[PDB]
């Protein structure tokens, strides 16, 4: 069967027709994580150099415009400090969008110092339902996750329904995909938001209704002898 | 000439001027990661190849930077990304350094300003079975066929199983020389009197 014909011919997507022991990782993780912490804050004109300490893992998640069909561009993006808060081994996981953000969330991940190990992709089914860039050529039914690793059991795909229009949320599977690498337990997610709060994480994004992060009481998280706990341990 | 043709050859040493203009590209290099070094595939000569149309280019590993560099130097601005979800014959996928790899990227790039292509008749997404190894899907032959339909198109590093009507494959695999197209066997003859593609 040739479902890019099927397609053509019905409106279901390909990827409509994919079909188809960790708990206890899962729960190695649940009792490490640090309360969950969040700060409102302007990203724009904030300076990330008071998000101390030094972060094992970002999450970064600006608002693009093509999330809406304050948005970000990718200039905006580009000058971020990223570099200043990421520990010297840290990853990062940046949320690209479909378009010139492949390209532009690379030359990110250099600017700060990463290089691009992974390439996680959201691809959204259309079951439920069965618009274009001037500059594309195909329809536009993907998302990428870009991951980044500086200094020395899943998969890259996540497959859910085409959310809502105006529906900007990201796919929470890509935090098991995170939290299930064991990279750490200083955990900040940039432009989070008050649906997207999670234990174990720091939320800091515009629009958060609420903050308790407190600098030196997040510190106290990880002071001795918890500096160096993957989030899978015990 | 609309029935398939190739070419066995080296595509570092043949001279691909002699082939005309094409409205679609496509290319599976041995990128190093039988390879072709960074710099044998940022000299191969795409750039005469097409004036406007349409490179597809398939990409693995650090190649999804290498090739974004090769089709930038090459003359394109980058404008899509297939993903093709690799599944068994029960649709489900295979898997198989940090992540297992549920897929195999293949960058679209614009030349020149392509007029009369149908975009927006195929998605982004191909769920296709896997075959034998580095073996690509042929849906993306039919994709294509949608985009620039009866218009002349070039593969690169194709194998036999890839000769598709309306193309010109080339490969070092290929079973000789089959050329119908007459201004394509005619400037063959001048370039290659004898038949041989050296140097
Ligand atoms: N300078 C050169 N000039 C001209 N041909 C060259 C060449 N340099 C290598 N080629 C040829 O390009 C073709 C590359 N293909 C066919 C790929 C095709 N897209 C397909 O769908 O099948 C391929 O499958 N490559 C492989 N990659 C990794 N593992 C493999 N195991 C067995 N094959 C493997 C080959 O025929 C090669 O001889």
């Amino acid at each position: 069967n040739d479902y890019c014909q099927h397609f053509v011919d019905t409106g279901h997507r390909p990827q409509n027709f994919i079909r188809d022991l960790i708990r206890l990782k899962d729960e190695l993780i649940a009792k490490s994580n640090t309360p969950p912490m969040y700060l409102q804050a302007d990203i724009e004109a904030f300076d990330i150099r008071e998000l101390t300490p030094k972060f094992d893992v970002i999450l970064l998640e600006p608002p693009l415009e093509e999330y809406y069909r304050k948005c970000w561009t990718w200039d905006d993006i580009m000058k971020l400090e990223i570099d200043e808060i990421a520990a010297p081994r840290s990853f990062i996981f940046l949320w690209c969008g479909s378009g010139e953000g492949l390209d532009l969330g690379r030359v990110c991940l250099r600017k700060w110092g990463y290089r691009r190990c992974e390439d996680i992709c959201w691809i959204k089914t259309n079951k439920n339902n069965p618009t274009l860039d001037p500059k594309a050529v195909f329809q536009r039914t993907k998302e990428h996750c870009l991951m980044g690793i500086k200094g020395t059991v899943d998969i890259d795909l996540i497959i859910t329904e085409e959310p809502e229009i105006g529906n900007i949320e990201k796919p929470v599977e890509i935090f098991h995909i995170i939290e299930h690498f064991c990279l750490g337990r200083r955990r900040l997610h940039l432009f989070g938001r008050d649906s997207t709060i999670r234990p174990g994480w720091l939320t800091v994004g515009p629009t958060l209704t609420n903050s308790n992060y407190n600098a030196e009481t997040y510190a106290s998280y990880f002071s001795a002898p918890n500096s160096y706990l993957t989030g899978c341990t015990e | 000439l609309f029935p398939p043709q190739w070419i066995c050859c080296d595509i570092r040493y043949l001279d691909v001027s002699i082939l005309g203009k094409f409205a679609v590209v496509m290319a599976d290099p041995p990128w190093d990661i039988g390879t072709l070094t960074d710099d044998e595939m940022r000299r191969l000569n795409i750039p005469v190849l097409q004036d406007d149309g349409f490179l597809f280019l398939w990409v693995t590993g650090r190649a999804m930077e290498l090739g974004r560099e090769c089709l930038n130097l090459w003359g394109y601005e980058r404008v899509d990304e297939i993903i093709w979800v690799k599944t068994n014959q029960l649709q489900r996928i295979i898997r198989t350094h940090w992540l297992n790899h549920g897929k195999e990227h293949c960058l679209v790039g614009v030349k020149g300003n392509p007029q009369g292509f149908n975009q927006g008749l195929d998605c982004d997404v191909i769920v296709a079975e896997v075959r034998s190894t580095s073996h690509k899907p042929d849906e993306i032959y039919g994709m294509i066929e949608r985009l620039s339909p009866g218009t002349r198109k070039i593969e690169l590093f194709g194998r036999p199983h890839n000769v598709q009507p309306n193309w010109i494959t080339l490969g070092n695999q290929l079973d000789g020389i089959h050329l119908l197209d007459p201004d394509v066997v005619a400037r063959f003859k001048q370039r290659y009197p004898d038949g041989i593609i050296s140097k």
